[PDB]
RNA sequence: UUUAGAAGGAGAAGUCAUUUAAUAAGGCCACUGUUAAAAAGUGUACCGCCGGAUAGGCGG
């Protein structure tokens, strides 16, 4: 093994479907829903944007038609209900596309060492984690009196959470479903199983005729201007890849942590939006790292193949400039 | 290579293209206001060979 | 020697070339006939004795393998190449060619002449239909194949004229500037080759299919078309297209 | 006889149609179904590509808007059902041009001893046994619960297969239905039929709102590099050389079979898109073989037979090496 | 005897933070819906027996 292969590429262990707005009472939460309509709005605003003094002297006291969309429950209803479900695949018979045999080869010899020596619980416990304090919500969060959720497997249906009293900075180890929970995850992920399936309802309690922020359509120049809505089915939702971002923030891994103190989505080169820091530029960057642990052959520390996983987890092109 | 019926008996046929033709019609469709189809799919690598 | 004619109804095929030098869209008509001489070929070939005078074709459903663009045209797709004979034999990826392909859902109105015409060669021609290529697009399924003598059983559909009128009274220098005229003025009828020029002389060549046959090269000629439904029809020999040869010329006409 | 004739081309002998997708309830799937639609997609990325370091410390952090497209069950139903047909020729009458005179009737003399010897039934029943094991799904298999694929030809209905027992690597050989279909496909092979139509229904359980995989379209344009999906009538579907290519994963007499132990499709250099590297080079190629079969007269093992008969089903262009 | 013959495009993803549409008003006039018919086509078929055959036969 001399370099790595010319296509060389994964697939996603962690598919995650688009989620569903209902809205409820929270008296009356395991009897009815109605469906969540997204609205047309129009606005008139002021010219409050920054000028060149030249055009804010002309120009300071105009009106601005603008047009945009907006979600909001109803005068009887104080309860959102998100409903959604992901599936879980073996991270060994995942790997879509590559060119060396030896390097295959390699790849699943290490996925062997990881799982006899780890067993892929940590990062089981993690995204169970991730799960249970309700991160997904977004904006939502922001301002809920009680939060609820709840997971369902085949028929097994487990006692409901209470993501409130889950910090958003540490991870616990000791919950029992939480545990119980991260076993069959674990089991799946290290090839135990075969495919598992879990379903997440979460129950959001903000107030009568409040506001929701489902996820926003992203328009190029060629489409209308405006603000659009993302819809699914006719009611609101939110994209698969939104709610995966939430799912994936595990990194705790990444130098200078100790300094900043907060967990970050694991991305290619740490890359971290929320505070606009690159965390792993040069020396811990996923493709440095998977270089030593495959060409060198020379072995890592176990947050290393612990960030090389949740990686692998993700999936996404490997290639190579043609060597 | 085709063949065609001549009266009782048949005659191969080989097709040939036209480029200048080809090109004639490019620029001809290029200023007008026809429906007409792109068709960009060709390399320059093989539009050199 | 009775002459009547015979419907193959609704057949569908998918794949169909679609690709000429400078047209895009519907086969030329020389693919049609050359699929009607086929069909001859193999029923005489089991001793059914008939031959075809003329072929009439009605479109129904079309649809380009390929998307339609946000602005209004299309972009058409191709499949991955295989394995290109000659040099690099080896390569794991071949280069690409000018190629498009269309879906035709398109009914076939044949003349023929020979004894007995009856049931039987229905029946015959059922059983032999269901082995050739239209186009070079396969068959997959049809609706039915019947015996019809006038214009009130037939479904409704849309015919292919040939339109030479029009291109010759258009306003332009040369033929191409009265073609590009033609349709701009009007905006239903269609470009659609017809047949070949010759170019070239006859005789003998080294690496032909066939080593017996009388070989001559040959370009693509192109004319002008257009579309009408079926009870607009007069009369049901106007919509027959047929083969044409002359000294350098082998194309087909709708006389 | 020296070499091979200047113009010889073959056709396919197994045609396959477009596959098109619906989607239904499992327990209600023998009664109903449902279109499945391609819906449009945008998402907001990072630049996670690898880059030179300069270039990586200027785009280290900006923003990546994409286009894409996306296909997905509904809330109310947890299969997917994919139906298509296959249609059978016989392989005598496959060949469409052959300039050589000697050469055809050498080619139709060793058809003749190979039919003669074993019946095409080897190369049947591997065809059926890739039908039966829905190794057509590529993508969607995986993850799914429960595979149940029918068979249909003609008028006659044959039992539903269970393609969550078969394995993907082994092939069986003894069950009944398996030798039943492949009968007929040796035969129609052989030249005793005329033509044979197959239909092909499969029903897959994956789950409600879960994601399917249709056939990704190859297209050129100009600021548009999106992903373009297969839309077939305005459902999705399947390309039929995708599915095509799955059903002639049947070749493993290739050399070096015993290391690598998987089944590869039928090319003329053995060489598979997914290996990188061919796995008959030079000395079990398709243009060797056919070339000691045919000029030379000299007799192969069964294995090399099996071979030549399959390229010679899957078809192409055997013509001699072209000269100026 | 068909511009004949041949074909895996594929993996990855956070769109988004803001906003005052607003003031006035005359729909108006006139007008012929009327001439003829059968709910009627039996308008419903019930108490019983031999039948131990859910067979099939008969009394008013």
């Amino acid at each position: 093994l001399k370099s790595r292969p010319e296509n060389l590429s994964f697939a996603r262990c962690l598919n995650t479907t688009e989620a569903k707005f209902w809205q409820t009472d929270f008296l009356k939460r395991h009897t009815f829903k109605l469906p969540l309509l997204i609205t047309d709005k129009a606005v008139l605003a002021s010219k409050g944007h920054e000028m060149p003094p030249d055009k804010l002297e002309k120009e300071i006291m105009d009106p601005n038609p603008q047009k945009s969309q907006s979600c909001t429950l109803s005068t009887e209803c104080d309860t959102l209900r998100i409903d959604f479900g992901i599936k879980v695949l073996p991270v060994k018979e995942s790997m879509y596309s590559c060119s060396d045999y030896n390097y295959r080869t390699a790849i699943y010899q290490k996925i062997d060492e990881y799982i006899a020596e780890d067993g892929f619980l940590t990062l089981a416990k993690r995204y169970v984690n991730n799960i249970a304090n309700a991160r997904f919500l977004w904006r939502n969060r922001k301002g809920a009196e009680i939060i609820e959720t709840i997971v369902t497997i085949e028929d097994k249906e487990y006692p409901s959470f209470n993501s409130k009293s889950f910090n958003l900075d540490t991870f616990v180890e000791d919950n029992a479903t939480i545990n119980e929970i991260a076993q069959q995850i674990a089991d799946t992920f290290a090839g135990k199983r075969e495919y598992l399936n879990i379903y997440v309802t979460c129950f959001v309690k903000i107030g009568c005729a409040m506001e929701v922020y489902p996820s926003q359509e992203m328009t190029f120049d060629d489409d209308d201007k405006g603000k659009k809505l993302f819809k699914f089915e006719g009611s609101a939702g939110m994209h698969s890849q939104k709610i995966n971002n939430a799912l994936r923030t595990i990194d705790t891994w990444y130098p200078d942590y100790t300094t900043y103190e907060f967990p970050i989505p694991v991305e290619n080169y740490g890359a971290a939006r929320s505070i606009g820091i690159p965390f792993r530029p040069d020396t811990k960057s996923f493709y440095k790292l998977i270089d030593r642990m495959i060409l060198k052959n020379e072995d890592l520390p176990i947050e290393d193949k612990h960030y090389v996983m949740a990686i692998l987890i993700r999936g996404g092109m490997f290639s190579k400039k043609q060597e | 290579q085709v063949f065609f019926p001549v009266g009782g008996s048949y005659h191969l046929l080989s097709i040939l293209p036209s480029t200048v033709l080809n090109y004639e019609v490019s620029d001809r469709l290029y200023r007008s206001k026809i429906p007409k189809i792109r068709l960009r799919l060709l390399s320059s690598n093989a539009a050199s060979t | 020697m009775m002459k009547g004619y015979i419907l193959l109804e609704k057949v569908n095929i998918e794949n169909a070339n679609a690709f000429n030098n400078i047209i895009v869209g519907i086969p030329a008509i020389t693919s049609f006939l050359g699929f009607a001489r086929a069909l001859e070929r193999k029923l005489n070939a089991k001793e059914i004795a008939i031959r075809i005078n003329g072929v009439g074709l009605e479109f129904h459903e079309y649809e380009l393998k390929g998307y339609k663009n946000k602005r209004g045209q299309y972009v058409t797709s191709c499949p991955l190449p295989g394995s290109i004979p000659g040099q690099n034999e080896k390569k794991l990826d071949a280069h690409i060619m000018n190629q498009a392909y269309i879906d035709l859902n398109m009914s076939f109105l044949l003349e023929v002449e020979g004894p007995h015409v009856d049931m039987s060669t229905c029946k015959s021609i059922k059983s032999t239909m269901e082995t050739l290529r239209i186009a070079g697009g396969i068959i997959r399924n049809y609706k039915k194949i019947r015996l019809i003598d006038t214009l009130a059983d037939i479904p409704y559909g849309y015919f292919l004229t040939l339109r030479q009128d029009n291109l010759n009274d258009a306003a332009g220098d040369d033929m191409l500037d009265k073609m590009i005229h033609a349709l701009q003025q009007e905006d239903t009828l269609v470009p659609i080759a017809v047949g070949f020029k010759a170019l070239s002389e006859v005789g003998h060549v080294e690496g032909q299919r066939d080593p017996e046959k009388d070989h001559c090269f040959v370009e693509s000629i192109f004319s002008l078309g257009g579309f009408e439904c079926s009870k607009i029809l007069e009369d049901i020999n106007s919509c027959l297209w047929r083969y044409k040869t002359e000294e350098g010329l082998y194309l087909c006409t709708i006389i």
